């Protein structure tokens, strides 16, 4: 993660050694130093009381490389998550040696897809790439207009509350068209 | 699809045509003259 | 075994793959269908039903036996500029029983092709047969004789690539395949230049290993072998493996026989290396002089390894090449093969090995005229192994120290591909190929890296796209 006017040079010195390389124009970033000026907004909003709470699911921590801790609860926890680079090489491999073998992508920018291509020079596959929200229904009749677009987009939606009723019955339809290549085995 | 086999049923085609070759089957061997020969078939083709 | 590796990597076999049925076009100018015109057709308007509708016009072309190199050519310059003509002068045709290569069809598809060099029109020609070539040892071939056709068309292929389109195989009788695919098929750029269409789709001709594992069954010589052309260097080396293997009695044939420069000391050394060896100055393309040649042979010993060698060959350019060019040039094979089967259907033939050469097996310059009698030679051993006949197409390369097989085309394809073969070699495949009891194997020692270098050059091709050292 570079300054700006600094992106371009690090793209500039990478697509010569013929790899991964892109730039984004998001202002902000994480796992890298910034928020090494700010030090007033990430440890003066803590008030919580002395009395127990309950959890949910456990998380894995992943700001130490194949980090086993599964939280830090930590008031320079948003730091180090802000700051302390993930390490991100280790805790690929990591998952990718155990089955972790799909990277379910939230937004539209990641930056695991140089993991990904270091997945593919190793083990483990599947590695997924999800992209964000592209608006939806304008109401029910305005329905289908960018609601086509939200489903296109990897956000499925629940088409049996589209047909819940509209007088809509089942028609056979030409399935999965298979693509086909030869792959034979021969003794 | 089952609608294809109906076309193939309705219209009364056969579909035994011969051996496949995409499998790479020797083919030469699969007959001889002789019936009794260890390698050799007797059918010359079926649907496949 | 290691020995046997060269072998495995001397005898071929052909396989038809299915390929594609080329990419639809929508033609334009003019596409001719010529045929003959004694009978009323129905393949000629499934042919048309398909041609109009591919965006070009049809016109009739009628040609007869030998009408001459010269009719079609002006009559493709009357019509005008034509995208491609479909030879439907091949259908439903039998076979003349005076010769193989006398075959109408062969003698119209070479005038036609020399018709169109000479009428400077450039377009691809597609020749339309009826089961002339087996897509597999599944089915059968319905006429040897018009395999000549396709062996000359491979040969033609590398004579004039644009005027040359390539045949188009379709089951004998039926018609269907030809309005379902005839027109992707002629504007195909796929680029296959041997199309068999069946019912279960379509099907390119293609070279493919032939595995060895070196089976424990083994042919003996034993009984009396006929070699005809045993004077001739093919059969030469053919008679002397057999005596060395151990065969009991010889019957080596020729027209020259004893007047052959060398006839003696080949006889003495199969004498040497074998027995009762004998040689004898009989025409064999006469079916009653076979027969009389049978009759002569002693009852003591059954006839069982008829080993057809005997080849003429002068020429085989194509701006020459006509039917009855080639039913003169290689008589000697066809009738002579011809007569040897008809005669030994009541013959218990443990090997009827017909010597067949790579000029049917791959396009050949120079031995246009030298093709169709291998081909013929192919098709035969079609039909008869499908039967209670063994047979065994070798198409040998070119023959060390042996005449016919040696000559300028010879060390041509020396120069740009096959070179000779060991004998001591090509015996031991000879061997292997009947241990199998192989159909058609192609024994050559073809060199993929440089031969294909003026092969697929004029005229990229999938036939040579199933080898796995071809695509080097």
């Amino acid at each position: 993660a570079g300054d700006s006017d600094e992106l371009d040079r690090l793209v500039a010195s990478c697509t010569t050694e013929c790899i991964r390389a892109k730039r984004l124009a998001v202002d902000y970033a994480s796992h890298s130093s910034h928020v090494e000026t700010i030090r007033d907004a990430l440890h003066a909003e803590l008030g919580e009381d002395f009395h127990p709470l309950p959890g949910f699911v456990p998380f894995f921590s992943t700001v130490t490389g194949r980090w086993t801790q599964p939280d830090e609860l930590d008031a320079g926890y948003w730091y180090r998550n802000l700051r302390r680079t993930v390490r991100f090489a280790d805790a690929v491999r990591a998952l990718a040696e155990q089955g972790y073998r799909t990277f379910l992508e939230v937004s539209a920018h990641p930056i695991l897809t140089a993991a990904i291509e270091e997945i593919g020079d190793g083990s483990g596959a599947d590695l997924s790439a999800i992209h964000s929200l592209r608006r939806g229904d304008g109401s029910l009749a305005d329905f289908g207009e960018a609601l086509s677009r939200a489903f296109a987009a990897g956000v499925a939606v629940d088409w049996e509350s589209v047909h819940l009723g509209t007088g809509a019955r089942r028609v056979p339809l030409p399935t999965y068209p298979f693509q086909r290549e030869r792959v034979w085995l021969e003794p | 699809t089952p609608e294809e086999f109906w076309e193939l049923l309705s219209e009364g085609r056969d579909a035994v045509a011969g051996l496949p070759t995409d499998r790479g089957w020797d083919l030469d061997s699969l007959f001889h003259p002789d019936p009794t020969r260890s390698g050799t078939a007797h059918q010359r083709g079926g649907g496949f | 075994s290691t020995e046997v590796d060269e072998v495995s990597a001397l005898r071929y076999r052909i396989e038809w793959r299915p390929t594609g049925a080329g990419e639809p076009a929508r033609l334009d100018g003019t596409w001719l269908v010529a045929k003959y015109a004694g009978t009323a057709d129905e393949t000629s308007t499934a042919a048309r039903e398909a041609l109009e509708s591919a965006g070009a016009r049809v016109r009739e072309l009628v040609v007869d036996a030998r009408c001459g190199r010269d009719e079609l050519a002006e009559r493709l310059r009357s019509v005008g500029e034509v995208a491609g003509v479909l030879s439907l002068l091949a259908v439903d045709e039998a076979e003349p029983e005076e010769a193989p290569l006398a075959l109408a069809s062969l003698a119209d598809t070479l005038s036609l092709v020399q018709a169109m060099v000479s009428a400077e029109l450039g377009c691809p020609l597609w020749t339309v047969t009826e089961s002339a070539v087996a897509t597999g040892p599944f089915e059968r071939v319905r006429n040897a004789a018009h395999g000549a056709l396709w062996g000359v068309g491979r040969v033609i292929a590398l004579e004039n690539p644009a005027v040359w389109g390539g045949l188009v195989d379709v089951p004998a009788g039926s018609v269907a395949e030809l309005a379902r695919h005839l027109a992707a098929v002629v504007s195909g750029g796929a680029g296959e230049d041997q199309l068999a269409l069946r019912a279960d789709g379509v099907y390119g001709r293609r070279w493919v290993r032939a595995a060895a594992p070196a089976t424990d069954d083994e042919w003996k010589p034993t009984g009396t072998v006929l070699v005809t052309g045993g004077t001739g260097g093919v059969g030469g080396q053919i008679a002397r493996w057999l005596a060395r293997r151990g065969a009991p009695h010889l019957l080596l044939v020729s027209r020259s026989g004893p007047d052959a420069d060398g006839a003696g000391e080949l006889v003495a050394e199969l004498e040497a290396l074998g027995a009762r060896t004998t040689v004898a100055a009989c025409d064999v393309t006469d079916r009653e002089s076979v027969r009389e040649l049978l009759g002569g042979i002693g009852d003591d010993v059954p006839l069982s390894a008829v080993f057809h060698a005997a080849a003429t060959l002068d020429d085989g350019t194509v701006d020459t090449l006509t039917g009855e060019r080639i039913e003169r040039a290689s008589r000697a094979k066809v009738l002579g093969a011809r007569n040897l089967h008809e005669l030994t259907r009541e013959l218990d033939l443990t090997a009827f090995v017909l010597f067949s050469s790579f000029a049917s097996a791959f396009g050949a310059p120079g031995l246009g005229g030298y093709a169709p009698g291998n081909a013929y030679l192919d098709g035969l051993a079609q039909q008869r192994r499908s039967d209670g006949l063994p047979a065994t197409a070798v198409a040998w390369g070119t023959w060390a120290g042996s005449g016919m097989a040696e000559g300028p085309v010879a060390d041509r394809f020396r120069r740009h591909g096959v070179i000779e073969m060991p004998p001591e070699t090509a015996c031991r495949a000879l061997q292997n190929a009947l241990d199998r009891a192989e159909v058609c194997p192609i024994v050559i020692d073809v060199r993929w890296d440089r031969f294909l270098l003026a092969y697929t050059a004029q005229r990229p091709t999938r036939l040579f796209d199933e080898i796995d050292d071809a695509r080097r």
